[PDB]
DNA sequence: ATCAGAATCCCGGTGCCGAGGCCGCTCAATTGGTCGTAGACAGCTCTAGCACCGCTTAAACGCACGTACGCGCTGTCCCCCGCGTTTTAACCGCCAAGG
DNA sequence: CCTTGGCGGTTAAAACGCGGGGGACAGCGCGTACGTGCGTTTAAGCGGTGCTAGAGCTGTCTACGACCAATTGAGCGGCCTCGGCACCGGGATTCTGAT
């Protein structure tokens, strides 16, 4: 029925980064699901990060220190730094 | 019945050559049988509560997906 | 069309193996013995075709890491031949029955 | 620029990600800033996994990407194999790893 | 000032039942409400997510059975089914 | 109040105003609290009586965390449970492997 | 520094796990995975503490930062 | 007089099994976890409890690996434990790729 | 085996402190109502799972077959440990501070 | 009214010499277990058939949860007592090395 999928995203993402490659419906379902539990296991650890500091809203900080706490040290900082661009980008005009 | 013998030696054979094992002994088999089984035991009791909770008696991917989800082996391809 | 001593044709089975990804565990039996397991506990059971897939691979790649630990278990101690000792050691200290 | 994907300049969708947090029932509300820095992260998370999925289809010349190259490519990287060590790739396998003594004297 | 609420008193009784002859250093009355905290919180979790998957968004008895029949182990989980469909029942049936 | 309408020491307030302040759902049932409750009772009564096992086993009447550990450690489902879960002052079983026994 | 894990503090480790007969390198292993687990553990401790904007780690911190790597304790009220 | 070697590991390991106080002690320990937490601020402090669990934390999981250790030997026909029995052990354990 | 000789299992004493006794306080758990929606009940709909055999074909079967790395049995060599030993410095007391 | 350490004083702990002998360490009998094949025995799976209730969605109403404001009594804040289990020291268990 009205089942939502990513798959047209991960389509101009890859597009965007290999203008020549392709991709299998198997590897579209794998990433899918990757997608999912990853959403949900930072979907948990920024609930619990909220409820331990008693926040009744989200802010950008929040989802930096949860990057730092969950991938390692290298990653954690390009994907912060990633993420600081673009909201110093949306912000800026 | 018989089914937990139903995973021949050979396919445990092919099995440990994926995994990188150049000598096998003959009770191996037997234990990786009762592994095995009990995996899927734990898997499909997780996957059976979730089915019945939904009022669906038909075990979907989903709940099967989800299930190894939350057995920390969680598997990807199949929705969930 | 040759036997070898043991090990070439196993160096052999490995790298087809290893070079192959389609399921080694067979589709059928696995799905008799899911369905033998699942009759046991609740009655009325139907099980999708990825449902059981997904059985299948995870099961297939917990018992490709049990091997892998068990070998790791058998060369650290200077061995080739792996025992349901290894076997026991390798799940001891992976944590999972 | 009429939508916010355009004016945060990131491919994934912003609203699909708003309506799932709405229906994530985890906080009662979300802050403006947040979505933009989740899909950053999610994107370069996903082009992570997708580089080395490349690395590995170019090393074996082949266009489409399998199962097989998403597992390797996992396992192989040391930041993602111990990141996860306990996820499991459906149709992956594992890496060809042969120790030095397996190797016929 | 500060009002930090505390598990002491319910987990004092709860053991005073258990064993009235007994008496709790403060370390074991914290591992209690620590533990108490950790079920419960896993439990509503495994509920949270159940009525993510399920695409309902109330959790009555049936979530939480079924979270609990996820949780605990096959003999614990039926003695906690048993009890909790018990302890619904009395609650219902009640003002 | 509803402490004792559900016939258990912890309150039904208590938990369903933990619940509501977890958003778990929209909407949180009348005897979900009551179960929540009423398992953590059990779980926590079984816990303090094989405390007490331990207790009368290191011939100490009042509970100190060995015997909370000792508690978790004899018994198999609770050991399954909080086996990654470690106690303060906890310790562990008295455990001799025959192995290494004196000839 | 590193030695304030001394060889006595690492025979009484070994020993709570079992183990008689320890070799001379030993303590290196033993050291480096305990540094890896304490630099884990402190890094998780300390990004806490930059997302609380205190200046003192606390003890529901450490708590928290060990339930995250798996190793949960009891006994402090978390 | 002088015994011979391995009873008496025996018996401090029975001593001590009744007992759960924590064995390193305070300011070495407190002064390595703080030179570890310097590489991640200047003059920061952990809490009194903070400090004390991680000194828990850190004896579990090290009587964790060393159990690990131990069994890896023995089941490598092995009494003295080598650094390769904590990299299997570790390996097994899936930390290091 | 055999007692030695320390070393552990449980003990009377012991004194100053952890648990737990007494009584408020006090707001949040509790009250009933009145809103108000979601979901279990009712029913709906066609899809891929179902019972089943039925042949194929890569694969499974049995123990005779080599045979080599496993394990009987031991030397090897020594890496370490038992204990005393002396120096180490962490710890019992002491209250810190700062916002 | 808090947490390392400022450190005084500790008293038993860090650090290490070191022997000795049993264990680290490889070597090597040896040979029973058993790769490898490989035909025999097995029945896989890949593509089919209609069976066919039930996953999923829509209906759907209404039972049941949320919303409002009074409530009301126990929830956890303040100080004080006193014997379980830890300590000071004896005496007797329960072991084991040298014998």
């Amino acid at each position: 029925s009205r089942k939502e999928s990513y798959s047209i995203y991960v389509y101009k993402v890859l597009k965007q980064v290999h203008p020549d490659t392709g991709i299998s419906s198997k590897a579209m379902g794998i990433m899918n699901s990757f997608v999912n539990d990853i959403f949900e296991r930072i979907a948990g650890e920024a609930s619990r990060l909220a409820h331990y500091n008693k926040r009744s809203t989200i802010t950008s900080r929040e989802i930096q220190t949860a990057v730092r706490l969950l991938l390692p040290g290298e990653l954690a900082k390009h994907a912060v730094s990633e993420g600081t661009k673009a909201v110093t980008k949306y912000t800026s005009a | 019945r018989d089914n937990i013998q139903g995973i021949t030696k050979p396919a445990i054979r092919r099995l440990a050559r994926r995994g990188g094992v150049k000598r096998i002994s003959g009770l191996i088999y037997e234990e990786t049988r009762g592994v095995l089984k009990v995996f899927l035991e734990n898997v499909i009791r997780d996957a059976v509560t979730y089915t019945e909770h939904a009022k669906r008696k038909t075990v979907t991917a989903m709940d099967v997906v989800y299930a190894l989800k939350r057995q920390g082996r969680t598997l990807y391809g199949f929705g969930g | 069309p040759h036997r070898y001593r043991p090990g070439t044709v196993a160096l052999r089975e490995i790298r087809r193996y290893q070079k192959s990804t389609e399921l080694l565990i067979r589709k059928l039996p696995f799905q008799r013995l899911v369905r033998e397991i699942a009759q046991d506990f609740k009655t009325d059971l139907r099980f999708q075709s990825s449902a059981v897939m997904a059985l299948q691979e995870a099961c297939e790649a917990y018992l490709v890491g049990l091997f892998e630990d068990t070998n790791l278990c058998a060369i650290h101690a200077k061995r080739v031949t792996i025992m349901p000792k290894d076997i026991q050691l390798a799940r001891r200290i992976r944590g999972e029955r | 620029a009429k939508t916010r994907s355009s004016r945060a300049g990131l491919q994934f969708p912003v609203g699909r990600v708003h309506r799932l947090l709405r229906k994530g029932n985890y906080s009662e509300r979300v802050g403006a800033g947040a979505p933009v820095y989740l899909a950053a992260v999610l994107e370069y998370l996903t082009a992570e996994i997708l580089e080395l999925a490349g690395n590995a289809a170019r090393d074996n010349k082949k266009t489409r990407i399998i199962p097989r190259h998403l597992q390797l490519a996992i396992r192989n990287d040391e930041e993602l194999n111990k990141l996860l060590g306990r996820v499991t790739i459906a149709q992956g396998g594992v890496l060809p790893n042969i120790q030095a003594v397996l190797l016929p004297k």
